């Protein structure tokens, strides 16, 4: 089973710069071209470099000369992208991909590509999240079906992670996308139970922002 | 650097029907030793994108043979003979012929399911947000469909604009619905100054606005 897995989100300051890590395993590392892809705001792919690491040779897309440097380290079968002095086109989605070409068979092998590692450049301070709980009194929806709710408000930077009873209770669960203000993001989730399960057991909203050390559960009480 | 053209950019389809995107480019894409190194990816909501397409027409391992891809020189053509839920997500043309490797702008698929009206909630703030001084209003309006919808706050009858947060899902794969959350903050002193507090949308399903609202009051 091939896998590469990407480090963690980073938060970075305007003018630094910043190492990410691609380790590998299920196949020879060696053996295969691995290459870098940025994805900015949604749709929006460019291609950045690729590697061999059986020789350390690499080839890069001119835009990037300067700004990216690609290693590989073979005893741990990790690849690495260096980015250097960072400013706000910087801030993307960057993915690795053992793409599959093999060039001189002309055709290719399936491509596995990492989770990708999120670069957020900004020198706005990290802020823990408050964590509030939603229980209805018009959202209630009549009988049959109640939704209850969580709001997490006023952390930086992203992600956070919510779950509901601690992940065993996943169906009925709409979690929406961070929106950014005022140097603060703001992020909700509804889950929708029937009148017998709540209040009669509890639902609990789950949170973790690991840029802050914070863990925090707030159960849904009436 | 090749510039690749991709149309529509978002196409809405239901399910058992047909689909096809178009991907043009600047220079031809045949490559000096005959082969056409045009390749089709697909990225599904919060996954990695993923080859379905190489040299133009072959089909990755594990990829669906609904899938067809055709075309040459500067025009080529993604085809899914019959669309399934699994297909949602952005599809992208990328050419490795000339370098460096360029993509298309994607396009969006959305599958188009039957009108569906949105389930509004609305919440007060906790006691622990009024602790602190502050008061948010939640509006979660979930599963509708189309997409295409407007949120108004009105507190005591005007609207208000200012201090509004909206987000939305993407299209769910198990329903193909929507689903938004609309977040009025306003300060603890505030909050406890008006009575009604009103979420109001505007969606196809409905000739009059849809309505959800609570009166704050004592007891
Ligand atoms: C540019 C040039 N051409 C070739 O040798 C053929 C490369 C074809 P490819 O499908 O691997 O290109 C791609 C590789 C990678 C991606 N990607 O999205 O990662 C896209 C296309 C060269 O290297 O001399
Ligand atoms: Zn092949
Ligand atoms: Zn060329
Ligand atoms: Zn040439
Ligand atoms: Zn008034
Ligand atoms: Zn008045
Ligand atoms: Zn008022
Ligand atoms: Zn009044």
């Amino acid at each position: 089973e091939m896998q590469l897995q990407q480090s963690g989100a980073e938060l970075l300051r305007p003018g630094t710069s910043v190492k990410l890590s691609c380790k590998t395993s299920g196949y020879i590392f060696t053996s295969y071209w691995i290459h870098w892809v940025k994805q900015r705001s949604g749709q929006g792919l460019e291609w950045i470099a690729r590697i061999y690491p059986g020789t350390g040779s690499t080839y890069y897309n001119e835009k990037f000369k300067g700004k990216a440097t690609l290693t590989a380290d073979k005893s741990s079968s990790t690849a690495y992208m260096q980015l250097s002095t960072l400013k706000s086109e910087d801030s993307a989605v960057y993915f690795c991909t053992r793409w599959g070409f093999i060039p001189v068979r002309e055709d290719y092998v399936m491509d596995y590509w990492g989770q990708g590692t999120l670069v957020t450049v900004s020198s706005a301070k990290t802020t823990a999240p408050s964590v509030y709980p939603l229980a209805p009194v018009c959202g209630d929806t009549t009988g049959s079906s109640v939704t209850l709710g969580c709001l997490v408000k006023g952390y930086f930077p992203e992600p956070v992670t919510l779950t509901w009873n601690s992940g065993s209770l996943s169906s009925g669960v709409h979690t929406f996308p961070a929106v950014l203000q005022s140097d603060l993001y703001t992020l909700s989730s509804s889950v929708t139970v029937t009148s017998s399960t709540w209040p009669s057991q509890s639902i609990t909203c789950n949170v973790a922002h690991p840029a802050s050390s914070t863990k925090v559960d707030k159960k849904i009480e009436p | 650097d090749i510039v690749m053209t991709q149309s529509p950019l978002t196409l809405s389809v239901t399910i058992g029907q047909p689909a096809s995107i178009s991907c043009k480019s600047s220079q031809s894409l045949l490559y000096s030793n005959g082969k056409t190194y045009l390749n089709w990816l697909l990225q599904r909501p919060g996954q990695s994108p993923k080859r379905l397409i190489h040299l133009v027409s072959k089909l990755d391992s594990g990829v669906p043979d609904r899938i067809t891809g055709s075309g040459s020189g500067t025009d080529f053509t993604l085809k899914i003979s019959r669309v399934e839920a699994a297909d949602l997500g952005v599809y992208y043309c990328v050419q490795g012929t000339h370098f460096p490797y360029t993509f298309g702008g994607g396009t969006k698929l959305e599958i188009l399911r039957a009108d569906a009206a949105p389930t509004v909630s609305i919440f007060p703030p906790s006691s622990e947000q009024l602790t602190s001084g502050g008061a948010s209003v939640v509006c979660f309006l979930n599963n509708f469909y189309p997409k295409d919808i407007n949120v108004k706050w009105k507190i005591d009858g005007s609207e208000r604009q200012n201090g509004v947060l909206n987000s939305w899902t993407d299209q769910d794969s198990k329903d193909s619905t929507y689903s938004m959350s609309s977040t009025l903050t306003l300060t603890k002193d505030e909050y406890e100054r008006h009575n009604s507090y009103t979420c109001e949308a505007t969606h196809k399903t409905s000739t009059s606005p849809i309505v959800k609202s609570f009166n704050r009051n004592e007891c």
